[PDB]
């Protein structure tokens, strides 16, 4: 997501820089998605859907 | 975009728009309070530059904006009475609502 | 007494006698301080670890309690 | 008198016909309603007056446990026969003096 | 008449009524982690709609769900087509073989549409009894 | 069609009736717009993702497992054996772990 | 007195009578009190435990739908059996071995 970098890489950036395994770094990601959605640490964030 | 006049607001409460009709316009006689919403007037919203961490939040959750920006009108704060009369003037050609 | 009141489950008792106690639905630790030795034993499966245990938490057998169970 | 309601009316800026004040008028002849209330402490009151003539609180329907002091103070006027007023008027108890707002604002329902 | 899933069998229905007996955290402590993400998640819609007692009845929603799904292999969409799907099911609600006009203005679907869903949802009010 | 149905959001559909019959079963109020909020949250929380939900009964041991331990009486574990169709070595190990269960509960 | 009660015998008698009848056995009644008396003497006495939970039942549950997929009818057999895919991708690929043997030895 680009998150304190100038600019976010794609799949494909990502890929040569750990491993040019796709499905695999996006399940990684799918974990950290719910991983952050479960309700221990989604309760702040939750606050911010108003805006 | 042409603006509308509609009752359908995002991210409003229905609360707020429960002295609304289905064309969005106060009845008459409604008390009203200061802050809520006269009319609820929505605009085409522009391309808009996402942030990283909004859009992380909007893949968290899931939920998209669409084209629409709230510029409905609001009772100016600390003003409180009831709305006696409402006139509604419309363009040639464009089709009336079922208030007016 | 601080200790009527609470179930037969303060014990530690071995599994042995927990089986044959409850076999009769017991609940507190009253009702066997109440029955003496004599009718306890036609149970099968006994006899050599109540008065041990309840002479280590100072209770014992026959003996007489008014207004029981209090509820 | 704290809450009234007329049939066919929706604020009280407006006037109806046949009627020859209008309804600001009617709710302050209201205000000055002498009642007295033996049992409970919120009572609804009923008012029916058809005709041409003034209207008095001895037109409002009588209850066993109100009573009206001047039954009659004139609390508004009728000019057509065919005209109709229907009202029905709510009384709660208290003391001291209590605003439009304060009601308002403690009170969320809607 | 008390008609739906657990009427067919009343065991798993009187082991949903059972859980009252059992407080909470020694009974989760038992299950798998999944249903644990479930229950809170569960709750988490619950307390905003201010229904009482969280907790109780989250845990009834997840039991019924392993009941059926148990055994199944389920999957899930996401998006746009939830609501897509939820506007499907009142539209096959609302829709007595008479208001289609009425749907057809309340919803406002092809005709062609309006038949697929009508379909489809039978399909769904026919499998479970 | 099958394969058709494989991304169908069918699936859906067929959870707010698994809802509607526990909440209809509970009795509260509106089962339908309760349940489908109701779905909309596991949407979002599972979005486009694996997940193993506890499959065959293995929740409804537990529930299982409770009830024959509150009816465990001391000298009925033939009873209980035929009206659940388990076993002697099943009725003890269920038995000795929910003893144990209760004496954590009635000790401190 | 049911863990001393001689009356398992007879109860042996009949489960093993209303099979051969049902397989169209002749006099099953007499060939199942025998078949009775030679689970006396072999068991007389002996501490023998058998499996439950259908045991036998499953591994031949097991054995027929191994002959009703056709590797592509996983989900049909899900439904027919209630059974779910993860435990039978296992067994059908263990009957897959068990038959491949059973097809070459």
């Amino acid at each position: 997501f680009g998150i304190d970098m100038n600019t976010d890489y794609t799949l494909e950036e990502v890929g040569k820089q750990f491993d040019v395994t796709r499905e695999r770094i996006r399940q990684i990601e799918a974990k950290a998605l719910r991983k952050l959605r479960h309700p221990s640490r989604s309760e702040v964030l939750r606050s911010f859907l108003d805006d | 975009g042409p603006e509308e006049i509609t009752a359908d607001i995002p991210n409003v409460g229905e609360a707020a728009l429960s002295k609304l009709d289905e064309s969005g316009i106060v009845y008459i006689g409604a008390e009203v309070t200061g802050g809520d919403i006269l009319v609820g007037k929505v605009t085409p919203k522009g391309e808009t530059q996402l942030t990283p961490e909004e859009k992380l939040l909007r893949a968290i959750f899931g939920e998209k904006a669409s084209d629409v920006k709230d510029s409905s009108l609001r009772v100016p704060n600390g003003v409180s009475g009831t709305v006696i009369d409402v006139q509604v003037f419309t363009r040639d050609g464009v089709e009336k609502d079922k208030r007016a | 007494d601080p200790i009527l009141l609470r179930p037969v489950d303060d014990l530690e008792l071995t599994v042995r006698s927990a089986n044959c106690l409850k076999a009769e639905a017991i609940h507190y630790i009253g009702d066997l301080v109440q029955r003496t030795e004599v009718e306890l034993l036609k149970t099968p499966n006994s006899l050599t670890e109540i008065k041990d245990v309840l002479a280590s938490r100072g209770l014992s057998l026959g003996m007489r309690l008014e207004n029981w169970p209090p509820a | 008198v704290t809450e009234v309601e007329i049939d066919g009316v929706l604020h009280e800026y407006s006037t109806k016909e046949g009627v020859q004040e209008d309804i600001l008028e009617i709710l302050l002849n209201l205000k000055g309603l002498a009642v007295r209330v033996q049992g409970k402490d919120e009572v609804i009151l009923t008012l029916n007056k058809s005709g041409i003539g003034p209207v008095t609180a001895a037109d409002i329907t009588h209850d066993g446990d109100v009573e009206i002091v001047k039954p009659q103070h004139v609390i508004c006027h009728l000019t057509d026969e065919n005209a109709s007023i229907s009202m029905r008027i709510k009384v709660q108890r208290g003391r001291g003096y209590v605003p439009a707002s304060t009601r308002i604002h403690s009170e969320e329902d809607e | 008449m008390q008609h739906d899933l657990f009427e067919h069998d009343p065991a798993i229905r009187q082991l949903i009524g059972h859980i009252d007996n059992i407080p909470a955290p020694e009974l989760e402590s038992r299950w798998p982690r999944s249903v644990v993400d479930l229950i809170d998640v569960l709750e988490n819609e619950l307390k905003r709609q201010n229904v009482s007692n969280p907790r109780e009845l989250a845990r009834k929603q997840a039991v019924a769900l392993s009941c059926f799904l148990g055994g199944r292999q389920f999957y899930i969409p996401c998006g746009d087509t939830i609501l897509t799907a939820l506007r499907d099911d009142l539209l096959y609600c609302q829709f007595n073989g008479r208001n289609m006009e009425e749907l057809r203005r309340q919803y406002r679907l092809s005709q062609p549409q309006i038949y697929q869903i009508i379909a489809r949802q039978r399909k769904l009010h026919t499998r479970r009894h």
